[PDB]
């Protein structure tokens, strides 16, 4: 699906 | 999809992302996104959180943001802008989907937004600033 979520 | 797009609006809370390209001139694969918030907000908003999320083909990056906060509303004043960078690494060409992940708090209530974003320009004009 897509990757985990990014951070600052 | 060269204009800028509105991520988000509600609560008086509005976040924009806005379009460019980089770093080799001649490279097309790389996506520059300057994400800008403003709000009108009686009371202020603090711990503001942006995260974001794409398929697996791509890779997000995100930046610092220029701040975390922004000021009750004062209208007669200019008005305070966070502003954020994010890099878009898309080298295969395929569509682009975004995810993200708001989070923000605002007088005593604490929102936890999510969001997708499907309005980015065809990966073909990326080259093209």
């Amino acid at each position: 699906g897509w990757n985990s979520f990014q951070s600052s | 999809n060269i204009l800028p797009v509105t991520v988000y609006d509600q609560h008086g809370f509005r976040i924009l992302f806005h379009f460019a390209r980089d770093p080799l001139p001649g490279r097309s694969d790389v996506l520059v996104v300057v994400v800008s918030m403003l709000s009108t907000a009686p009371q202020p908003i603090r711990n503001i959180v942006f995260q974001s999320a794409v398929p697996k083909v791509m890779k997000v990056k995100l930046q610092p943001p220029s701040g975390t906060e922004l000021p009750a509303f004062n209208p007669i004043v200019h008005p305070s802008a966070i502003t954020q960078v994010l890099l878009l690494a898309n080298p295969q060409k395929e569509k682009v989907r975004l995810r993200y992940k708001l989070t923000f708090t605002m007088g005593d209530q604490t929102y936890n937004e999510m969001g997708d974003v499907d309005q980015f320009p065809p990966p073909e004009t990326w080259g093209s600033l």
